[PDB]
């Protein structure tokens, strides 16, 4: 019974699960301390939360010990080839600074919570990460990180003409205000919630230079047109058109051609991922993050108690003087088969008819 | 400089930007680099035809690596091999995007490699089960001890993986000793959560 | 769309609103607001307000607004990224796929 | 006065142009200048749309 | 295969033996895919299947 | 710019590679089409 549970806990499967829902416990738990009140100390959620972040940190500073080069810049720049492992670097830094802040008294405790806030915001994506293990969820991954190059350029394309139209707009209705930093917020603020639906019914072509009827029944003096103020209307229309109709079915119809490229591959990059995959949780430690702290004890004991005082099958001689029989076997099975394919090919047949 | 009698030591650290990852060579291995520096069949190889192929590879001579492929032993490590070799010379070409044709047909030499080493790959299928399968997981005693399904993911070779000899490794290896195989998602959640439930759970014999 | 929705919305909620006992109201704050901004309405009034201002009233009257509790010119910023990144990105993604399982039935 | 306004809305009638052209600037890219060609090739189709 | 295909030549009824192995093979192809073999199997149970259909 | 001058003999030189070159092609026309199926195909029946 101890080595049929040994051998349950010890498979790839069952530790990537516990891994995900010890990550989605984590989650949730995230989602309830960024909720509530935090006062002077921190709750036992929050405990939770940051001995989570402080074992993964610790978890990943030994992947980075125990990386297969041995030369120690080497394998950070092993580790740094793959953007999950520097974004989650990044994150965890980002929690311990928000930590280091959110200990201190006031004001610095609402600037722990933004970075509290900013973090759910990497951990749900992180969890759009760890949804790549299914063969339907993981090609739609693949997918979103192909469209983000085309979202890229229609983000250039759409700024120019948005912040084009803004640059107009913010000068023509308003011709009088002193140099301030709003200014640029008012350049990207109203165009830009144009192009997802609303149009600011309220906040185009007022009626400027007219006595207009109060609520009761009182003609007060509007302000008068300052400039040609009807421009601002043509060039609004114009530019929701171009914007929302010619960009967003432009990013359609590459959207469609990229989905053309990226189907025809479908599963195989799946299949590819899988063995990353394998090699990650098979070398990841038995319990989870939030418990890795006994697994880490443990095996400084074995390797300071017992040392210090996967795939790869190990093959003899003449398994491997089998193995390499039956390659050649092979090879030359493979040679003959492609000599006969050619020279049952029609051509080959037109040809020597024709000698 | 001009550069004259170019080391193999130099070649080897080629290999090793090349190859990537943690690909120690025998070039760049200290044990021999004693022997290179006593000489400026002790200086002869066991296996000529790997680092021949090596060779003809670096030089661009592609007949001539097809030819040393067809001899010697390790036929499939020496064409994942190749195939990365090519790849990352392909790539290091268009980095420093020389004449384009040379680029393309080092990305052809890296397909046909590839190729190559995927109808190796199914003609062992077809021969032998388990024979295929030993070897595409014994250890590469002449490449960094290695194996070359190491060699193939290195290689991002998305089709040799794509076949169904590694998929089944790679599915045997994921259930791990456990071979219970019966709606695996939901057992294994029953299985985690409800601790007595794998006891209703079959395991592999040794 | 759940993931990233839903995680606006956990940010939102827990930027702008810093101070409010726990009940399940706060579980429909997050899946209330940031659900419709896919469909047209962006709730332009009860984005970006003026805090710690004294706005003009209707009768010319500057009331003392409520003050920033926290930094909260992040949500608008994150708002622009998640109504850009929902809407656009899945949205074109669906229409894409729709195609090609029309071009298989 | 009151000219002085009327050269206001053409500054930003000019704005509107040097951001296309800049757009226009940006046609050395690879990947951009495929992009500016196809809007070329779009705004024919624009047009119709715009007449029905 | 080859003997189901010559022992569909001979004897009476080969509408009804045909679509009978069809469906014999499509149900083992699905339990073969339920089960999730070697896939080539499971392959070449569509294949007699898509064959006698 | 890309103008460049170019003397007599050189002129000469580039006149014969050009030569070289336009012969060679249609060499390669001819065999190419020899070699096509449908030529062999038809000069069998004949
Ligand atoms: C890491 C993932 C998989 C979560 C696993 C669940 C449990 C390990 C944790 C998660 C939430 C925890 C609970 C969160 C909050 C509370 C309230 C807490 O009560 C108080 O804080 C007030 C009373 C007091 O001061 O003791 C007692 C512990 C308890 C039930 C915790 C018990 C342990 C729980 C269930
Ligand atoms: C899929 C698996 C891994 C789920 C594991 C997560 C749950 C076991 C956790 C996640 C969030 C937890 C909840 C988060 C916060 C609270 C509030 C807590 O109440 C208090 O702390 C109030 C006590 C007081 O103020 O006196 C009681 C436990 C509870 C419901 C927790 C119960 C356990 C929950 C549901
Ligand atoms: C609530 C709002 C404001 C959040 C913003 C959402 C975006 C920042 C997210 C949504 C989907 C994400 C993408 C989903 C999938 C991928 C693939 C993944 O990258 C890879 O697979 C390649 C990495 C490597 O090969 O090393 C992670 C980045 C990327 C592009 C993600 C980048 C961040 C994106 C665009
Ligand atoms: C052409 C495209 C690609 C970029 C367009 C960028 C503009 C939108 C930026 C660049 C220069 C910016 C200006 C640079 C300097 C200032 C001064 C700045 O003044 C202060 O902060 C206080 C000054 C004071 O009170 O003394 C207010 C913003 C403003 C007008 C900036 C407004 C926004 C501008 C025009
Ligand atoms: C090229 C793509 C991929 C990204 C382009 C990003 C920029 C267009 C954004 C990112 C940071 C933004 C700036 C962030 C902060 C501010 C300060 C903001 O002013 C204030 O918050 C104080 C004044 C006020 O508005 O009351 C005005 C907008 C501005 C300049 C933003 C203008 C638009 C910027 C440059
Ligand atoms: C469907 C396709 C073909 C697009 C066609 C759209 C245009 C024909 C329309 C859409 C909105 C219209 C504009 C809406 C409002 C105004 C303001 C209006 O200004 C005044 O009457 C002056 C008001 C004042 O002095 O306060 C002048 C016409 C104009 C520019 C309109 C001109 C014609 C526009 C651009
Ligand atoms: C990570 C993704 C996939 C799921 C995210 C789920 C969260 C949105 C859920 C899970 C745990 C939930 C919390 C679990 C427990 C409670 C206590 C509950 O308190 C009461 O009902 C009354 C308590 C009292 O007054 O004593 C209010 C909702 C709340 C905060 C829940 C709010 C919504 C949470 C954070
Ligand atoms: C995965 C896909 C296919 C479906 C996902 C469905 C969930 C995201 C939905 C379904 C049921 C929903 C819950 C149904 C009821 C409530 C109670 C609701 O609280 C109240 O009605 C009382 C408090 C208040 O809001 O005033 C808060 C939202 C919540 C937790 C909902 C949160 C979102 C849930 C979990
Ligand atoms: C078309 C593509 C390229 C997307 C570009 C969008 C961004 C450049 C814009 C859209 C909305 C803008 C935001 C709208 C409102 C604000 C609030 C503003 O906050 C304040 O000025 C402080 C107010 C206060 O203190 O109460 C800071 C700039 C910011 C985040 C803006 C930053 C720039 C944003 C994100």
């Amino acid at each position: 019974l101890g080595r049929k549970i040994y051998e349950f806990y010890n498979a790839p499967i069952v530790k990537f699960w516990f891994y995900t829902l010890a990550y989605i416990g984590y989650l949730m738990l995230f989602n309830y301390i960024v909720l509530v009140k935090m006062e002077r100390w921190p709750s036992t959620q929050e405990w939770i939360v940051i001995s989570y972040i402080f074992t993964l940190g610790i978890e990943k500073m030994r992947e980075i010990l125990m990386s297969e080069p041995g030369k120690l810049l080497q394998k950070v720049k092993v580790w740094l080839q793959e953007y999950w492992n520097v974004t989650d670097l990044i994150a965890i830094l980002l929690f311990s600074v928000g930590m280091i802040l959110r200990l201190q008294d006031q004001p610095f405790r609402s600037d722990g919570r933004v970075i509290y806030c900013v973090n759910i915001i990497y951990w749900y994506i992180r969890l759009l990460d760890i949804f790549g293990v299914n063969k339907y969820l993981g090609p739609y991954v693949m997918m979103i990180g192909k469209m983000m190059i085309d979202m890229m350029y229609f983000v250039i394309i759409m700024l120019v003409v948005l912040m084009s139209f803004g640059v107009a707009r913010q000068a023509i209705l308003f011709p009088n205000e002193e140099p301030s930093w709003k200014l640029a917020k008012n350049i990207f603020y109203m165009p830009y919630w144009m192009i997802y639906g609303e149009v600011f019914a309220d906040q185009i072509d007022p009626p400027c230079g007219q006595n207009e009827t109060r609520e009761d029944g009182k003609i007060i003096q509007l302000p008068p047109c300052k400039t040609g103020a009807w421009i601002v209307p043509a060039i609004m229309a114009c530019y929701l058109l171009v914007a929302n109709i010619l960009l967003v079915n432009l990013l359609i119809a590459v959207f469609n051609n990229t989905f053309f490229e990226v189907k025809s591959i479908s599963n195989q990059v799946w299949k590819f991922q899988r063995y990353q995959l394998i090699m990650t949780f098979h070398e990841r430690p038995v319990l989870p993050p939030p418990l890795i702290i006994f697994s880490h004890m443990t095996m400084i004991f074995q390797h300071l108690c017992c040392r210090w005082r996967g795939l790869k099958l190990f093959i003899t001689d003449d398994e491997l003087k089998k193995v390499h029989d039956f390659e050649e076997q092979c090879i030359e099975e493979y040679f003959r088969e492609k000599d006969d394919r050619f020279n049952s090919s029609n051509d080959e047949r037109i040809r020597v008819t024709s000698e | 400089p001009p550069d004259y009698r170019i080391s193999l030591i130099d070649i080897g650290l080629v290999i090793e930007y090349l190859m990537g990852g943690a690909y120690r060579c025998n070039y760049t291995r200290k044990r021999f680099r004693t022997l290179y520096h006593n000489l400026f069949e002790i200086n002869h190889f066991p296996f000529p035809f790997h680092e021949l192929m090596v060779w003809a590879v670096l030089m661009k001579r592609q007949k001539m690596a097809l030819f040393f492929w067809q001899h010697g032993e390790e036929a499939m490590a020496k064409a994942l091999v190749a195939c990365k070799l090519c790849k990352a010379m392909a790539h290091e070409a268009s980095e420093n995007d020389m004449v384009d044709d040379i680029s393309q047909e080092l990305n052809h030499n890296s397909r046909d490699f590839g190729q190559l080493a995927v109808e190796l790959l199914d003609q062992s299928y077809k021969q032998d089960e388990q024979l295929a399968m030993k070897l595409l997981t014994y250890e590469l005693k002449n490449w960094s001890n290695a194996t070359c399904l190491q060699l193939a993911v290195a290689a991002k070779h998305r089709d040799f993986i794509a076949h169904t000899c590694s998929q089944m490794l790679l599915t045997d290896m994921w259930m791990g000793r456990l071979r219970m195989r019966k709606n695996s998602g939901l057992k294994v959640i029953l299985g985690i959560l409800l601790p007595p439930s794998i006891l209703s759970l079959e395991f592999k014999n040794k």
